[PDB]
């Protein structure tokens, strides 16, 4: 009818009661009805609390992987108001699980493809690894080589990656609806946009010791004023640092710069060389040896 | 022509008195399946040169002699032969017939004496199975099937003490095989080299065995590479008596289309198609890359320091100036560098740390290096002494 208010009264009046009692099944049947309600309303944070109370529930329970799935329904769409890929990442981690003993491939595998694929549009690469690391991860599954080559190539990114990444798939780029509530279309693009622009940032502090911003607008493909925005808000949130030089227009990643690491360096230089010198020692005395015979 | 009954039955005479032995309708059979210039069996000691070189429909009949081959000769014999001359002589299907048969035993538990893997020794009974399971079933079957097969191949590997080298064998060639089945040649090439380097030195080889690696390899090697691409396989054995066959040409071709860097050059390597893959659409700029790199260290100061014009790395590869900007960009990132170039001071300053190719201008190098490190030592110890 649209009396939305009404019907939730009723539920929320009913469930409080029933709690601790009639059946595991049942109680955690009323959660799902009410947090359905909830999400409409505004009323995240009611839904939040009910996720806690129903997780606790579900883990009570043997024999419960309907419940848990029922739950992850529930959760990813309270994330999609907030943002968050940590809270729907590690429940559905617990999922993989009751996946592999319980059900078929064909449960598991839209899960784990869509649990990683989350984690790609993901700012930060780090939890990414963990993931991918997986013993039942990096052997076989179509999806699971496809996302295992796209972890590869954020190492080696120059960013003309990116609309080379967003052609080639399509499937694995859009797909949705399969172990989550979905996203927009138009969603996937803004996150993974960010993601890379991060990551060629990220790379570049490493393997080289300067470029110039010139270059490096270029690289990114993109507007100045938009890349010293980029630069300045990662360098301030301290992932990593470098350092803008204003009027060369040279951005600088540093290089090393205090006396203590000066001296650690010098005292390895040393023991390098006092190893090759017992090395070609012993070595040197054998090839003699064997000149002789 | 007499040969094969003529070794077969004096030999099988000599070894064992008459019981059961002698089998006049074996004698025939075997004589009647190769009396060519190659033959069917040899004999204990014999079979080491002759079994199987055409199909062996006389399978049956062989059964029932290694039923009495144990006393005619040893342990390793058995093992040894009757896998591999069904597999060389492609009886695929037949293959897999006789591994119903043998399955797992053969003189095991109270007949005591230790046991090693087939293809070289007298085996592990489960380690014939598991070894011929992976190799049969990765020519037939996909490459999902086939990473399947490797992973149960490695816990076999693992289980043992590494000390009869033929389970070691097997993981190579297996492994070999699912790379060959992609499109892995860089992968392929690590693994081939592998095959080789514990297939020479302790014999047991086969002519289509070596047949393979050496064409493998040199197909692997084209295909891909990490380290430089011909060096190696000038203290890397191409065709050093491994086998001259199969236009090992290429091999030569390639230093001299990896100096040019001419196109014409790269369909006259090989053939046309061949040379393409398509793995050297890819490749040809990291192979390029390796000759640049290797050229340039040697030469450009005898110390070896990390100081590299950024034009005359261009100059040297022959590239033009967007396309080494990405080609080194790549090269970074792929290591065994490191200590961090300024792409803005046109400073190639990265560390020196990279292996350096060949005994022989590695030779020179050092003799200039050594009397230079030598000179520093001494002034310093000389002005010491004096106060």
């Amino acid at each position: 009818e649209g009396k939305i208010d009404e019907a939730a009264d009723i539920l929320c009046e009913l469930q409080v009661e029933t709690y601790g009692s009639m059946e595991m099944s049942e109680k955690i049947q009323f959660i799902l009805e009410q947090m359905e309600l909830s999400i409409l309303k505004g009323d995240y944070s009611q839904a939040t609390v009910l996720s806690r109370k129903i997780l606790k529930k579900t883990f009570k329970n043997p024999k419960y992987e309907s419940l848990k799935l029922e739950y992850y329904n529930l959760l990813v769409k309270i994330s999609l108001h907030k943002r968050e890929y940590l809270e729907v990442a590690q429940y559905l981690q617990e999922i993989y699980q009751t996946d592999a003993i319980k059900s078929d491939e064909a449960k598991w595998k839209p899960v784990l493809s869509h649990i990683v694929y989350f984690l790609v549009l993901s700012p930060y690469g780090n939890l990414q690894n963990d993931l991918i690391h997986k013993i039942q991860n990096d052997n076989n599954l179509k999806k699971l080589e496809s996302q295992e080559s796209l972890v590869k190539l954020f190492t080696t990114n120059e960013l003309m990656r990116w609309p080379i990444v967003q052609k080639t798939y399509e499937p694995v780029l859009n797909e949705d609806d399969l172990a989550f509530g979905g996203e927009a279309n138009k969603h996937h693009w803004e996150d993974l946009q960010k993601r890379v622009i991060e990551h060629n940032l990220r790379v570049i502090s490493e393997y080289y010791s300067r470029i110039t911003l010139l270059r490096l607008n270029e690289l990114l493909d993109l507007t100045e004023s938009q890349t010293e925005t980029y630069i300045s808000d990662l360098v301030n949130q301290g992932i990593i640092y470098a350092k803008v030089n204003r009027p060369a227009k040279i951005v600088n990643f540093e290089k090393p710069k205090n006396s203590s690491q000066l001296l650690n360096e010098w005292s390895h230089n040393v023991d390098e060389l006092l190893e090759h010198i017992e090395t070609i020692g012993h070595l040197i005395t054998k090839e003699e040896i064997m000149h002789g015979l | 022509m007499f040969n094969n009954h003529e070794i077969d039955t004096i030999l099988s005479t000599l070894r064992m008195e008459a019981d059961p032995s002698l089998h006049p309708l074996f004698e025939q059979f075997e004589k009647f399946y190769e009396e060519k210039l190659w033959f069917q069996l040899s004999e204990s000691l014999t079979k080491f040169f002759d079994d199987a070189k055409s199909t062996p429909l006389r399978l049956r009949l062989y059964d029932n002699f290694v039923s009495k081959f144990y006393d005619k000769i040893n342990q390793l014999s058995v093992v040894k032969y009757l896998l591999a001359s069904l597999k060389d002589s492609k009886d695929f299907d037949e293959s897999l017939k006789y591994l119903d048969d043998l399955k797992a035993q053969f003189q095991e538990l109270d007949s005591k004496k230790q046991r090693n893997n087939g293809s070289k020794d007298h085996g592990d009974g489960i380690l014939l199975i598991d070894s011929e399971i992976a190799r049969t079933y990765l020519l037939k079957n996909d490459l999902v099937k086939a990473r399947d097969l490797l992973d149960d191949l490695e816990k076999t590997l693992d289980k043992k003490d590494s000390i009869p080298l033929r389970i070691t064998n097997s993981f190579y060639s297996t492994n070999s095989q699912y790379f060959k089945f992609k499109n892995d040649f860089n992968s392929f090439y690590y693994t081939s080299l592998l095959y080789l380097s514990t297939l020479e030195p302790s014999t047991s080889i086969t002519l289509a065995e070596r047949q393979q690696l050496a064409y493998d390899l040199s197909i692997s090697a084209l295909l891909g590479d990490k380290i430089y691409n011909f060096g190696e396989l000038l203290h890397h054995p191409i065709m050093e008596t491994i086998v001259n066959d199969s236009n090992y040409d290429w091999l030569f071709q390639l230093l001299n289309a990896l100096t040019v860097g001419d196109f014409d050059k790269f369909d006259s390597l090989i053939k046309v198609q061949i040379s393409k893959i398509p793995i050297l659409a890819q490749h040809e700029s990291f192979l390029r890359q390796k000759i640049c790199l290797m050229t340039l260290i040697e030469t450009v100061f005898v110390k070896n320091i990390r100081m590299l014009s950024f034009e005359d790395i261009s100059k040297a590869t022959h590239l033009p100036k967007d396309n080494v900007e990405h080609l080194v960009m790549r090269a970074i990132s792929l290591g065994l560098l490191k200590g961090s170039i300024d792409q803005v001071n046109e400073l190639v300053t990265i560390s020196w740390v990279q292996p350096r190719i060949i005994s022989g201008d590695q030779i020179t190098k050092m003799k200039d290096r050594l009397v230079e490190w030598n000179d520093q030592v001494e002034k310093l110890g000389k002005k010491m002494e004096a106060r």
